[PDB]
């Protein structure tokens, strides 16, 4: 289940 | 509707190149276009924003292209999106939100620019501040877990040749996975 990108601003939160 | 059916005006999952949606004010933390995956494991264009640490009070806007309405008096907008749990985001603080707001504005031609229609309620018509029943969680070391949210909004009654949809984020952390605009013909 795709939720968000490994390369986007969400991933960058961590 | 000599045969009755729903008719698509826009489906982001069918875009084969890039969406080219316009953002404002294009500062640090701005909305970003990213390639995601749909239910068939095909690549689709998506938008993400997650400005919760640097400037959770900064608004970030995202606008669609101009959509000619054809005969439609009401248009339906189905949005599918992920919303992060604020508590999962390190150094998110008290200002973090789990909502985004959806607006539209009708225009008789595709006349929008980088600065207009003005990026604010009035001209934009507020449709809904959308809440997320399903929050995505991520715990240190581990894969994120979560469900996708869906909201369908009804726009109108419409009277001009076409319209723009716009999304305002301010301190949320979300992925807009798809938008599908359609009407009943």
């Amino acid at each position: 289940n795709y939720l968000f990108s490994p390369n986007g601003p969400i991933a960058r939160a961590w | 509707h000599h045969h009755h059916h729903e008719e698509t005006l826009l489906n982001t999952k069918l875009e084969t190149a890039d969406l080219k949606w316009v953002t404002f004010p294009q500062v640090d933390g701005q909305w970003e276009e990213l390639s995601g995956l749909d239910e068939e494991q095909h690549s689709v264009r998506t938008y993400e924003v997650c400005d919760v640490q640097r400037a959770p009070g900064q608004a970030h806007w995202l606008r669609t292209g101009w959509v000619p309405r054809r005969g439609a008096v009401h248009v339906y907008a189905t949005l599918r999106f992920t919303m992060l749990e604020c508590l999962s985001l390190p150094r998110a603080g008290r200002s973090c939100k789990e909502t985004f707001t959806v607006f539209y504005y009708e225009s008789d031609a595709d006349t929008a620019t980088a600065l207009t229609p003005a990026w604010m309620e009035n001209p934009y018509i507020k449709v809904d501040t959308v809440a997320a029943e399903h929050l995505t969680r991520k715990r240190p070391g581990a894969e994120a877990t979560g469900k996708v949210n869906v909201k369908t909004l009804r726009l109108g009654p419409l009277s001009k040749a076409g319209f723009y949809l716009a999304f305002q984020d301010q301190g949320a952390c979300m992925a807009l996975l798809s938008l599908h605009l359609f009407y009943k013909k």
